């Protein structure tokens, strides 16, 4: 019954953003909750923050 | 009758089949988002909207294409 | 010298360990200021620091990033992320257009730039891509703009007034050319007050930045935003 197929391929790219799921290799999921900015996040003695 | 792919959709504007070539078809690396025509396609009744279009909240890039033609049907550029 | 005037801080010395790792030196402080400013420059200077950033690629033959050209030996994708991280200094204006042409087996450096004169290359050996064939050549134009902060490439897209060609890919732009602030608060010597600080501050930044013109930015950027308070209705 059918004489023609025409398949498309789209690709996406998806970022982290809050609510998404994220884990270790122990277990330890968690839901990211907020992207903190880059100056906000603890830093330690050589300004280097986590 | 047979239903086919083709250029142009009735009751559309010139805007939307500018991501599609000649062939119906949604040009590779063509961007785009819901709601827009990927492959043209018309079914007739003098013919309806039967095309293929991205589903609502889905967007991207086109990478591929890929067409599969029956023995005996001939076979569009793009093929 | 008395209880109501303060001591004016000033710079003192600009330490360039490197062409990117520079130190600041700020004195002198009456106790307590050098804490308050030091962190008051560093959150200005991560996040309202001017640079300049690539913002759309246009290779030759490649007309999505998901592809790949005959010779090179890196993926578009790749090649735009490589891209991402070079750094250049514009002078004049916050637009530019470079072009890069390169043939024949090897890499495919920053130094291949076609020269313009007011576009300098902080990192001229910062490589691109690996031509592993000969008769393989690659032709790019590398939009540059000067802007702040970090702006992906749907912010920027949002627009879609352009609605660029099949072939112009959006690379997601860090103008921020500062990377690391550290400040350290000290004792400093100032004939016999014996309670002052001086300040030290150690940037990392990606060379496209003068420290003391950073300094002087982030010190603009405080006072302007506090002129409001100062006025307070």
């Amino acid at each position: 019954g059918v004489l023609k197929i025409v398949k498309v391929y789209l690709a996406v790219k998806r970022r982290i953003q809050p609510g998404d799921k994220m884990a270790g290799r122990h277990g330890n999921k968690g839901v990211i909750s907020k992207i903190n900015p880059i100056e906000d996040m603890p830093y330690d003695e050589n300004g280097t923050p986590v | 009758g047979p239903e086919e792919i083709t250029a142009d959709i009735p009751n559309v504007g010139e805007a939307a089949l500018s991501k599609l070539d000649e062939s119906g078809i949604v040009y590779i690396g063509a961007e785009v988002t819901g709601g827009d025509i990927l492959v043209g396609k018309v079914t007739p009744k003098d013919v309806k909207d039967s095309s293929l279009r991205v589903p609502n909240g889905v967007s991207g890039t086109v990478i591929d294409v890929q067409v599969f033609t029956r023995d005996g049907v001939e076979k569009d550029k793009r093929a | 010298g008395s209880v109501t005037e303060f001591l004016k801080p000033r710079l003192v010395d600009i330490e360039q360990v490197s062409s990117t790792h520079a130190k600041v030196t700020l004195e002198p402080l009456e106790r307590g200021f050098g804490h308050t400013l030091g962190n008051a420059l560093r959150r200005i200077l991560l996040s309202s620091m001017p640079g300049c950033a690539v913002t759309e690629v246009e290779i030759d033959g490649v007309l999505h990033e998901y592809s790949t050209k005959e010779g090179v030996q890196e993926d578009i994708l790749e090649i735009l992320l490589n891209l991402k991280g070079l750094a250049v200094r514009v002078q004049g204006k916050d637009e530019v257009i470079l072009t890069l042409n390169k043939s024949g087996i090897g890499p495919v450096t920053a130094a291949d730039i076609t020269h313009d004169g007011d576009v300098e290359i902080v990192k001229p050996q910062h490589v691109i891509c690996h031509l592993t064939d000969e008769n393989a050549s690659i032709s790019m134009r590398i939009k540059v703009q000067r802007g702040r902060g970090y702006v992906p490439a749907s912010t920027r897209i949002h627009s879609e007034e352009d609605e660029r060609p099949i072939g112009r890919l959006l690379v997601d732009a860090c103008y921020s050319p500062v990377e690391r602030i550290a400040y350290n608060v000290e004792a400093a010597r100032v004939e016999q007050r014996t309670d002052l600080d001086k300040l030290v501050i150690e940037m990392e930044t990606n060379g496209t930045i003068d420290p003391e013109e950073a300094i002087r930015r982030a010190a603009t950027i405080l006072a302007e935003q506090l002129e409001a308070f100062v006025d307070l209705r």
